[PDB]
């Protein structure tokens, strides 16, 4: 189709207008005193959110060049969400400040390449300064404080997340699902369990709980469909010669074998139970192998030329206890060899890296936690679905922030770490004057988040910023109390990874966006 | 550019009606080699209606065909509001026509005239191995996979009602990846929502769509509202011939809008479109073009076609005059000539009723046996 | 598509306009003096309705921002209707009042988050105050009064519901259905009944009622489909010598087997009848086991490993009478053990508390009522279809209100319980001035329903509210007779559950809607 | 469909306008010092050609009568291309000159049929004269 081309200052002005529109839409949700944003959705009720990425993903403009600018800025928030999980609004604010100051410098009559190189050099120095400023976060108090700060100053969710992380440990999975009650509750699962229940209601020997419990049973693993009992006469007779129970994990068992199994259980000859193989596809065989490794047994597969008729007690695993109810099956305290456990978890961990979809990463991490460690679920509670979504988003943000803080560490919050870094980088210089101007642009625009945080509170950002610059160390400003003090003592902690990623992505996008000379787009 | 194609399963009332009409046509054609069939079907809650004009020397009772056909999809229960045996089917078909002796005389079958006025189109591209637009082809394959799994019994709680939407992006006129995959299906109430999407994506979505075309940006959507238990003829009105665009090409090719199901091969509204696809597929398989379409025009009461036009989108390796010359002297575009060389007078329209009339190798109009000859002539 | 973004006061004004439109549409149907609202339907005739949720479900405006406001408010009525089944107009009125006062406070310069926190604190205190004020409702007079009040002051429906609940018991099922005559009719079912009838019309022996009447028959329960007569010979011969009749429940019996049964019934050898097994799937087997428990027999199932040829007279249940119609079958006075019935209903109820879905529970209470208790059907009579619909809606509302009152208790109606609760919390305080302002907003908005009722009656709400607030206890204002007096004495009772749900949902939505800054939606 | 009918001088001037448009488009590519013509294509890049038939095959006018004239004259170039392979521009120029002078003579009040006979006789004599002037190559 036909194209429209604009050169120079006109294109730059349209781009800056689009950037300003998007950034003004996003900026109102920054700090402890930020406000919510209502998002129109044609399929149902509007969704009200405070996330910067959720607001940025929805904005597009009528004008073509302003839409160009908005879409170019959106990638900062998108990448900040994908990489760290937080710092989307801070990244957007930093990108807007870089773009504004750099466009002013370009309009002053300087080439964009030198400004971009100076900005990159300043950010490279700032990353190392931030790494120098970092402090480890190990105790549960710091984790609770990070979770509280990351959830709009909600102490309950921070304490709950800290307790869940302490219970599960370091190699485990914590996930959030919407609950049904009015208050949040935490449920933790020890060992491994899969969402597969008993085949027939006649296997339950403990009707009081509606679940069957087997003490020191066997485990038989099979991938083939079962319709006749002839292949299990030897194994069943061998385990009936011993007395202690047996468990069958197969993909499916037809009613012909169910009849003999249930009649044998009722007549009091051999106590057996049957559960379907969990999952489907290659994942089903993978978790079958995981169960085999943990229970100290060997899988029986038809395709590898192994038949169930020749199976014996060496191909059957063992477990301390097994609890099977209508929906779940739990294996307690398997008797497998440890080195096999470490080998399997290492294999799955290294397989995680090559996965390209985060869904596969989640599945393999869940597999690692199931085979070794524990799994916990957080059921958030709210009266209304809208409040449900709001609380769920806040809890997910807190979880991501706590994870990042555990991974890398914490720095003083409230936007004062960037101020300290900029103050320490005051002696940076470049090859020529324009590179120095770009470095000054980056250093001056590192002060944007604190100014916006103070502005959201209805105070004067200039005097607060000047007072903060006069202090040293972790001295800062508390927006909730409107008073100064030591940021660490008051519990305002910020992960280092979030700040570093936000700064890096904002600078990377804005440096390219500054250099624009002309724009090509379709006619309206 | 971003384009979306949507396909539906065989359990939908319109697809049920289409299957009934074609099933009757095959039964009539088997009993009467030279019958005249023009039928339509209507299905609603518990009531099934059939009508049209069918002139034949043989008699067929529609009841046993309808019960056999409906049972094939799987409507053998009353849980979804439609059962094969409990339902009732009525006939509103005029089995006789006044013009059975006045026009019985014929001069020459090889010079038969077209009974309708209009222009028909064909289409074929080398984007897929089946010489068909990709988004519509993969949409048909997805619902085909669901039916095969449902019939196999590995997924017994699935229901016949299913709909899929596939989105494809094109960069410089070529496929570079898959953007969004949507599969809407009806399930039984025993299985919860969370286990539902896990089974469908890993056994239907995963082993059908190409793996190398899936990137990290692909988005999978399953059950948008969250509950698709309600379905069947109860939830929607049923009638014949409403989604011809879905059956033929999915919108990537301009179509005349002529209904296909329930029509005898004598009418050019169906057979001539088949020949155009056959010619278009043949002329593109030889490598003479990357994409090609055939525009054939016919007039009511006129034997010789008025005009034949070929358009290529500028990808032709030879001038369009040569392309037009080859199709005239190597393909018999006669309304009766294409009937004989495509031998459509066989009971083969039952399978064509569902899952697209085009895009299957076993169809007589989808053969590429003439591709080699055209390559030699144009070379 | 291109979006439109509005910031601050403009967005809040548009949202408030939408809220006011929806609330003005809904609130004209509050109290005993409330009028009707007619809703246009494309297919058929428009409906005369007085439900708040029914009116709220239809309102949608042309302007996008006001439409979003209306869609956000509609969730209050939707959730109130889904949870308690009654008290949706009150929830909408409370939500509108809270939104209005909160927007006024926000425009005055307060912080929305602290206002929301104060509102939540005040509502949390009010919930426990209401729990303290509640009194039990057990006698039939109180249930009749609640049913009368909840059905727009209709004595007959209240008395009908009270007597139906007394006859059915404490655990039963009552449903409404369109009637034929001009007067209401109550039909109660005694015993057990499943919606299945005779298979062959030739079993009928009493053409007076067009039904079979078996006196003290045996009951044969077979899970498998009967297709051959060979398995039928032993038990048929055994029951032939006894002389008592026999009834067969199977999933399906083919006509070849029906032929010999019909011939034997005609010749007077054995009086047998055959009906299909009700239901499908696991529930079919579960309630057929329930049938076996009630009748004192054992299910002849192929899945368990028991065959039909080996059946004897011990496996057949007994009952006083069996009546089968064209569509229904009843078992009267099934002989069984009381302790077994109590154990089965205990198992079913302990499954009931584990039900996580509303649809999956009602069948469970139906099974409980079928095993122990009974079911009732209330037929509403009206000359015209519209009157039938309105009367059915009123009867359903009265039924839900009576159920809630029996479940939790009753408080003084007419909007005076909320006034007493708000008067008790006059000393509640927050952490700062903003939270105190929010608490005051909630307390002042808690008196909206009484003012709306008095305004609908056609008087001055201010003086009536002042007079009511000057009293103590259950002192209130009777809107029907326009005279003050004791609310309990006059019989104006409201369940605690509906009041608590309305307050909680209205506050939960309004507090979140207060904190909006900007709204984004599609262009017109 | 409905038709439009024009009689005599109006039809002739419309036809001459169409002929003049086509001939003016074609004849700028004649001789050793003739220039080129750029032809637009819907799918692809524009083609620069000096052929007469290539330019003539693409000329279609908006007015119906001028379009009829242009289509009538295009046959000269098409037949000259399909017969010998050259002489398309010269044939078009000769056709335009004959048409112009014959239309002037007809407007002068002369019988068109006898003018056609005279033109045919002159061309028949000219073919023999050209055959006489030929030299072996
Ligand atoms: N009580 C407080 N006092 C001062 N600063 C705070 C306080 N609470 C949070 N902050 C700062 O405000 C920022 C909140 O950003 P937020 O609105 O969560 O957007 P995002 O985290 O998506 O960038 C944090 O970086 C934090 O340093
Ligand atoms: N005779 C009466 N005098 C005073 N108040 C009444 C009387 N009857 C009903 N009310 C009050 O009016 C309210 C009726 O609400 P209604 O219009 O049924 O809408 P909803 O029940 O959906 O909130 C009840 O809460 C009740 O407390
Ligand atoms: F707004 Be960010 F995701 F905390
Ligand atoms: F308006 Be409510 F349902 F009484
Ligand atoms: F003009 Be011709 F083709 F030389
Ligand atoms: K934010
Ligand atoms: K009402
Ligand atoms: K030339
Ligand atoms: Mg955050
Ligand atoms: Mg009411």
């Amino acid at each position: 189709a036909a194209k429209d081309v604009k050169f120079g200052n006109d294109a730059r002005v349209k781009m800056l207008r689009g950037v300003n529109v998007l950034a003004d839409a996003v900026k109102v949700t920054l700090g402890p005193k930020g406000r919510n944003v209502v998002l129109d959705k044609s399929f149902g009720a509007p969704t009200i959110t405070k996330d910067g990425v959720s607001v940025a993903r929805e904005i597009e403009l009528e004008d073509k060049f302003e839409n160009m600018g908005a879409q170019m800025v959106k990638e900062v928030a998108s990448k900040a969400n994908d990489a760290a999980g937080d710092g989307t609004t801070t990244a957007t604010v930093l990108a807007q400040a870089i773009i504004t100051e750099g466009l002013k410098a370009v309009a002053a009559g300087m080439n964009p390449m030198d400004l971009k190189r100076g900005i990159d050099k300043a950010v490279t120095a700032a990353v190392e300064e931030l790494k120098a400023l970092s402090v480890p976060c190990s105790d549960s108090k710091a984790i609770a404080q990070v979770g509280t700060i990351s959830a709009n100053s909600d102490e309950t969710v921070g304490k709950l997340i800290a307790e869940a992380m302490d219970k599960v440990g370091k190699e485990g999975v914590i996930t959030v699902e919407d609950g049904t009650g009015l208050q949040d509750e935490l449920d933790v699962v020890e060992g491994m369990q899969f969402d597969r229940g008993y085949l027939s209601p006649y296997f339950i020997n403990k009707p009081e709980t509606g679940a069957v419990e087997l003490e020191s049973p066997f485990i038989l693993l099979a991938d083939k469909k079962i319709s006749n009992i002839r292949e299990m006469l030897p194994v069943l007779e061998a385990v009936a010669k011993a007395g202690k129970p047996l468990l069958i994990i197969a993909e499916d068992v037809e009613g012909e074998a169910l009849a003999t199994l249930v009649v044998n259980t009722m007549r009091g000859i051999v106590k057996v139970a049957a559960v379907k193989a969990p999952g489907f596809g290659d994942r089903r065989k993978a978790m079958l192998q995981d169960i085999a490794t943990l229970t100290g047994g060997t899988v029986i597969s038809e395709e590898i030329g192994m038949e169930l008729e020749k199976a014996t007690l060496e191909d059957l695993g063992q477990a301390k206890r097994v609890v099977i109810n209508k929906d779940t099956t739990t294996i307690i305290d398997g008797v497998g060899e440890e080195a096999a456990i470490q080998g399997r978890v290492a294999q799955i961990r290294q397989q995680i890296e090559e996965a390209t979809s985060d869904y596969d990463r989640e599945k393999l991490q869940e597999r690692v936690a199931k085979l070794a460690g524990g799994v916990a679920v957080i059921k958030v509670g709210a009266a209304t679905e809208v409040e449900m979504k709001e609380k769920k988003a806040r809890v997910e943000d807190a979880l991501h922030a706590t994870r990042a803080a555990v991974e890398e560490g914490v720095v003083a919050g409230g936007g004062v770490a960037l101020i300290r870094v900029a103050s320490k980088l005051a002696d940076l210089r470049g090859q020529n004057e324009d590179q120095n101007v770009g470095i000054k642009v980056a250093l001056r625009a590192m002060e944007a988040p604190l100014r916006q945080i103070v502005l959201n509170c209805g105070e004067e950002p200039s005097v607060v910023a000047n007072t903060v610059k006069g202090g040293d160390g972790n001295y800062g400003y508390n927006a909730a109390t409107e008073e100064y003090g030591n940021m660490i003592d008051m519990g305002i902690l910020d992960p280092t990874k979030v700040t570093r990623s936000a700064l890096q992505y904002a600078a990377s996008v804005a440096g390219l966006m500054i250099t624009t000379e002309c724009m090509v787009t379709d006619l309206p | 550019h971003l384009f979306t194609s949507e396909s539906v399963s065989e359990g939908h009332p319109d697809k049920i009606a289409d299957q009934i009409s074609d099933a009757v046509l095959d039964a009539i054609l088997e009993q009467d080699p030279k019958a005249r069939v023009a039928c339509e079907t209507y299905v609603k809650t518990g009531m099934v209606l059939v009508g049209g004009e069918i002139t034949t020397s043989a008699w067929v009772d529609i009841e046993e065909i309808t019960r056999n056909t409906v049972r094939e999809i799987g409507y053998v229960h009353s849980d979804m509001g439609f059962d094969a045996n409990s339902c009732a089917v009525l006939s509103a078909i005029g089995k006789q026509s006044p013009d059975i002796n006045q026009g019985v005389d014929r001069a020459d079958p090889l010079e038969q005239g077209a009974g309708d006025q209009g222009l028909m189109f064909g289409y074929a591209t080398n984007e897929t191995d089946v010489l068909m637009p990709a988004p519509i082809t993969y949409a048909h394959r997805l619902v085909q996979r669901q039916a095969e799994v449902r019939k196999n019994g590995t997924l017994p709680w699935l229901r016949p009602d299913a709909k899929s939407q596939v989105t494809f992006q094109y960069d410089d006129g070529k496929i570079v990846g898959i953007d969004a995959v949507v599969l809407s299906t009806q399930h039984s109430e025993e299985i919860d929502q969370k286990s539902l999407q896990e089974a469908v994506m890993e056994e239907i979505i995963k082993p059908i769509l190409p793996a190398e075309w899936l990137t990290s940006a692909t988005k999978f959507f399953i059950n948008p509202t969250g509950r698709f238990v309600i379905g069947g003829p109860m939830g929607d009105c049923g009638l014949t011939g409403r989604k011809i665009i879905v059956d033929t090409y999915g919108g990537m090719a301009r179509h005349g809008g002529g209904a296909f199901s329930g029509k005898d091969p004598s009418k050019v509204d169906r057979s001539a479109a088949y020949a155009a696809r056959y010619v278009a597929k043949n002329i593109v398989a030889a490598g003479l073009a990357d994409r090609c379409e055939i525009q054939v025009s016919y007039a009511i009461g006129v034997a010789e076609p008025t005009s034949i036009m070929v358009e290529t989108f500028g990808t032709e390796k030879v001038p369009s005059e040569q392309l037009t010359l080859l199709v005239r002297e190597f393909f018999d575009l006669r309304p009766y000539g294409l009937i004989q060389m495509l031998d459509l007078l066989h009971p083969i329209y039952k399978e064509t009723a569902a899952y697209g009339h085009f895009g299957r190798e076993h169809f007589p109009w989808e053969k590429t046996d003439k591709a080699q000859l055209l390559r030699d002539a144009a070379g």
